[PDB]
């Protein structure tokens, strides 16, 4: 795709609100 | 393809608004809250990774990826999710739409669509990038039923009313029509003729139809204030009574403020259900008649009354979404110096005690200046509002006296007339003034239907628990947890595979450390959640198989944060269950050692507690929650800190009490401190959500394992 | 003679506005402040002792004495204190003025003078009666200052706004008096003659005045609004800046709501100091110049208009009352209900665990009707008012047309004059409304101003110290506590007579029971109270004779509870002191044992703690607590509960280093648990008030004592 | 004076409010 996949702890790491 | 944006409705909905805004322009439309249970979202925020589980189930492809300046080649798909910082404050989400000549669409649901350059979004959000693919098993659709009429249905029952009000307000205009045109026929028969006895005639009975139409106005509010009362009353009961049948999950992903303003939002629905309703349909047919008479009257004149109101309309259409701006942006500004001074005075020993006094108090400055700031930005936005409308009807009314007098110098109609088309211009204009000024109103209604509505299309307790009272009796027995895996959200399992057997009528006592899971199992135990795999086993029967009323009633457990509602303490020790004689609260008080302090309060038993009971001690509350634990005599006691606080004496008392039960009934301890756990006949010692110890003390002291290393840890 | 009642500013200070009532009845007045100061007034309430201590004080001889329904034999004096309970829900005071045919004046501060009868008042307060006397020592005057002659001295520095909103406000009048005439010129010389080119250069000659007017208009109100933004900012700032020096005991009396209401207090404040003088000052003249015009054009309609605005301003003030007594009433039954909601939503789940889902349904189903009862109320108020002044003005209209097209057809004065007459009447009638209904507004100005103004006028933490810190540049040396006896207020004092040496350089422990007074000793050590008997010795040289910078800059003091302000975690480590180096917060850090996780942070110091950093742990918290402690390299360092949470090595680690010090800098470590301090050089076990043993851990346990008596645990 | 003089004990749990 545009780029290489993050794994999932790290994806964790990514917050909202 | 047209570009929409779905605005977040507290403050933590900023995944759940992208992902409905993506769905919406894809074509799919679900509910909001639906979609945050589904999204997972929790007080603090939302990970991504729930958004793009919550995708993949929803029928999206998602994939979250990293991305660092490469938004130029054309390897990518639209719209995308994103994540930004407001400044260094806090994060945030929104989605491009389409980047073109180094210039952005963004939606953001804090404010909307708007507008970024290259540089200064790129010097926003620091990397990440959520793409999302419409699936195979993506179905276009609409899943949200019209909130408006399924709250507009309260009206169904109270047809009475409202036509009594419709037939009021008929008799209201009539009278006031001859009110209006009075003047006229005053200086056109009553002065040009010097008919005294006539004028003293006409003058008093001009003045029995204000007197009646004063009776009919009262008559109106009596009957909009009663209808306005039984429709707040009614919403706040159905809202009230569907929010207590809510499971946990809705109240531990929410905060208290998100719930309490649905109450206060109650009146802003009644206002589009009882106002705008009886406002529009009494004011569109009077000011047709208005009008009507109006053209009667002359021409021109109501051709000039119709040019004044079509600019009045043109300048309060183009001014009014200014003024949401200003008032938003100053309720996120002074939520923000509020914060400051109660976090201030709060902590104002440290303050004082480090000397960060002159920081304060320059911190405080510039939040109040601020806020002053966007006061002033909406001052000006009123004061150019008040200033364009009144110059627009000062000029209609200085142009309708002049081409009235115009006319007459022709002698298009009759003087007197003039008067007469004065009088009735404020009665065909303030129903379109107002038909005018209602669509805020409508919008701000709308959107404070789909937020509240939102909720009621939620799942209870009941409909999701079974029904199994058809054969059980009672919860005694031998208990199993039996490969119960559970996940306190959409974050990393914090309880793992256990094989837990608690036995007949055995004492045990759930040790681990303070980060590990121990007030949670039991939190499964009488099914406040469900465990996504695995089972719990009653007398060889599932947690499927174990009626909920029954659960609740034949399990007592005192929680770690005990809390004391306000009244009287006998309401206290007896709620839930009525019908219970005094001897069983005594014995509960003496078991419980409450005895002796409640007997020193100024009343027996009928001593108010007030402020939640703050005044009493610690321990008096550790001994009310006990007295109430075993007020219910129930199946299964689970203790979790009732040994917190002790005068040395009083936890030999209440050890002395728990095994004083001559029954069956098992007692499941969660213990912090190793001392209160003696001689106990099972013992289950956990470390990383896992039990591995499971025998009496001797043996796994002899064992050498981690349990006598804790001990060398606390002693 | 007159009975006079004070009406209390809070929930919880009865005593001293009963207290404050007594004296302005015997002729005394003194702040109110300052009595709850005297009082001792505290969060939960004021006891009697405490009103006869203050009465004692002041000069009055004070006696509590009991009653059991003796209130009808002589040789007693009245008025007199008692205390009351509101149908067996909290305590109240109330003061009796009178007894006479069995039927009871007593003012209550709640509400003001109520009739009371002796069943019923019999049957409401139980028993005990404070009676006053004034003594020889009581000598009458009068202590309070008008606070109003104090804010409005904010308005001296902008003379010259306030002139030119008076100049401008005169000049719209004179504009709209001649916009008012042009009807009159209208309909008598343009209409009967067809002069059609005057009329058009009358009808363009009169319209720009309006324009002129709209302009003067705008400018005044942005003259009003920026005067206005003006002194609430300076109110406002003032008031945060005299707060944020009080003492500490007034911010332990108090609760966090009644400071913050303060605040929203300075905008009633400046309605009255900006809007009300302005506004009578041009409404005055306005009325005045309105009046001799109407004057001029005919007399009997001038006093037709004189009856109506007299009728009016009668039902205004025979309606003012019931309005303000069903808003409190609204007020004080909206603050009970949001209470049970707040409750029910954050105790959901013992409401869930005993199944009180029904009563509590039941239960705030009845306060909801009250709330729409009491609103009803309020609401029938208003439609009577309304109805009223309608009714009024309209008959008004109606006579003044009638009486004026009566003169007409007798002769007195020409048809056009009537129609300036009704114009006028807007120009007479407007400004003498707005007088009539800014006396509420003025009264609750006052009363605010009162409120907020009293606080203003106590004395703060510098000017008691004695100024003087010469001889001491440092805190070093040898620390003796002699005889020290502290009260925290008007109750039992928590120190008794103690004699403490803390050494040269010595690490101590003060250990003690939970209910034992260890962090008042602390306290006492950083200079947050007085105390009343004794003396603390700081290397020969006291307290009071020590400046209070040094001591706020060169000690140190662990909160029991961390408190992380919301922001940078960089000015979180090093506030109030400035231009700081990193690398000694970097060994701080790695001293604090909080070096390593702050790497696992998104950004290394620039990440703001949102919420007041909730995210973060309780031992995090804590690290961040004793980093900040730490930075400021204190000679006398006091560690509290630093020790709460552990993971077996992090004390370990903070042992070690702090035995890492190599320094002569004292350090007080307060101690719940006995197992933590190890080997430390001196041990103080504090019970009953008192130090009892002081020696090391050899001696006492060979002592054989209280010490050893506690380690009967822990083993 | 009225009744007997009552002891600073009980006037302690005398409170207000
Ligand atoms: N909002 C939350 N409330 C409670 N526990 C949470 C929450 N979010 C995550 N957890 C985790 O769930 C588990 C609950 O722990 P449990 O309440 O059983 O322990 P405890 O001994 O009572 O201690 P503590 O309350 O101090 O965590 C812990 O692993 C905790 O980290
Ligand atoms: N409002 C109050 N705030 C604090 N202490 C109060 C208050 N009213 C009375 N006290 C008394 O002041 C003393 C305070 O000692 P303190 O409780 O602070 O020691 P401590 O070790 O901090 O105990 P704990 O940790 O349990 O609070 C106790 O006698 C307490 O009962
Ligand atoms: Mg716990
Ligand atoms: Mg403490």
């Amino acid at each position: 795709n545009i780029g290489r996949e993050l794994t999932d702890e790290e994806l964790m790491e990514m917050t909202g609100g | 393809k047209k570009y929409v944006c779905v605005r977040q409705y507290d403050l933590t909905d900023c995944g759940a608004a992208c992902l409905s805004s993506i769905a919406q322009y894809y074509g799919l439309k679900m509910s909001l809250a639906k979609i945050r249970e589904m999204t997972g979202t929790d007080t603090q925020g939302t990970n991504a990774y729930g958004l793009i589980h919550a995708a993949k189930q929803l029928g999206f492809s998602a994939k979250g990826v990293k991305a660092s300046k490469e938004d130029l080649l054309k390897d990518f798909r639209l719209p995308a999710i994103a994540n930004v910082i407001v400044d260094n404050r806090l994060a945030h989400f929104v989605v491009i739409y389409s980047i073109k000549n180094r210039i952005i669409t963004v939606a953001d649901p804090g404010k909307g669509i708007v507008r970024y350059s290259m540089d200064d979004f790129c010097s926003i959000w620091t990397g990440g990038l959520v793409l999302l693919e419409p699936g195979e098993a993506f179905q276009k659709g609409d899943y949200t039923q019209n909130m408006m009429v399924k709250f507009a249905g309260f009206l169904k029952p109270l047809k009475k009313t409202v036509l009594c009000i419709f037939l009021a307000s008929l008799l209201y205009t009539a009278l006031g029509i001859a009110g209006s045109f009075y003047i006229k026929f005053l200086f056109d028969d009553l002065i040009k003729f010097e008919k005294l006895n006539d004028l003293h005639i006409i003058s008093a009975g001009f003045a029995v139809i204000f007197l009646l139409q004063i009776f009919l106005n009262y008559y109106r509010s009596i009957l909009v204030t009663k209808l306005g009362m039984s429709i707040d009353k009614s919403i706040m009961m159905e809202y009230y009574s569907h929010v207590l049948k809510l499971p946990m999950n809705f109240f531990n992903s929410r905060k208290v403020g998100e719930i309490i303003s649905r109450f206060m939002d109650a009146s802003k629905i009644r206002q589009a259900i009882s106002g705008a309703t009886l406002t529009i349909m009494i004011d569109t047919i009077m000011a047709v008649i208005g009008g009507i008479l109006l053209y009667i009257q002359n021409s021109s004149l109501f051709f000039i009354s119709f040019i004044i109101i079509l600019l009045y309309g043109i300048i309060v259409t183009v001014f009014n979404k200014p003024i949401q701006n200003a008032n938003r942006q100053i309720m996120e500004d002074n939520a923000k110096l509020t914060s400051a001074l109660v976090e201030s005075v709060k902590g104002i020993e440290t303050i004082k005690s480090f000397g960060a006094e002159e920081q304060t108090e320059k911190s405080t400055r510039d939040k109040i200046e601020t806020v002053m700031k966007s006061s002033f930005k909406e001052g000006m936005l009123y004061i150019n509002l008040s200033s364009l409308t009144g110059i627009v009807a000062g000029l209609g009314g200085i142009v309708i006296l002049w081409a009235g007098a115009y006319n007459v110098i022709k002698g298009n109609m009759s003087g007197g007339q003039l008067l007469a088309f004065n009088a009735l211009l404020a009665y065909f204009l303030t129903p379109v003034k107002n038909l005018i000024d209602l669509q805020p109103l409508i919008q701000t209604a709308v959107v404070a239907s789909n937020r509240l509505g939102e909720i009621l299309e939620l799942a209870t307790e009941k409909e999701l628990r079974e029904d199994s009272d058809d054969f059980v009796i009672s919860l005694k027995g031998d208990i199993e947890f039996r490969n119960v895996d559970f996940r306190y959200g959409l974050r990393k399992p914090v309880l793992k595979n256990i094989n837990l057997t608690i036995p007949k009528g055995k004492t045990v006592a759930i040790v681990g450390e303070s980060g590990s899971g121990k007030t949670t199992l039991a939190k499964l135990l009488m099914n406040f959640y469900s465990p996504e795999k695995g089972d719990i086993l009653i007398n060889g029967h599932s947690i499927k198989n174990i009626s909920l009323e029954l659960i609740r009633k034949k399990i007592a457990f005192v929680s770690q944060d005990v809390f004391i509602f306000s009244g009287t303490v006998k309401e206290n020790l007896c709620l839930g269950n009525e019908n219970v004689d005094m001897d069983e609260i005594i014995k509960a008080a003496k078991m419980a050692n409450a005895h002796d302090f409640i007997e020193k309060l100024p009343l027996k038993y009928d001593t108010f507690l007030n402020e939640s009971g703050a005044n009493l001690s610690e321990g008096q509350k550790q001994r009310l929650a006990i007295a109430r634990a075993l007020l219910k005599k129930p199946d299964i006691l689970i203790l979790d800190e009732a040994t917190s606080n002790l005068d040395s004496i009083t936890e030999n008392h209440i050890k002395d009490a728990i095994y004083g039960l001559e029954d069956d009934v098992t007692v499941i301890i969660i213990a912090h401190r190793l001392s209160t756990i003696v001689n106990c006949d099972k013992i289950y010692l956990l470390k990383d959500g896992e039990i591995v110890e499971s025998g009496s003390h001797t043996e796994l002291i002899a064992l050498k394992g981690c349990y006598f290393k804790m001990w060398k840890q606390t002693e």
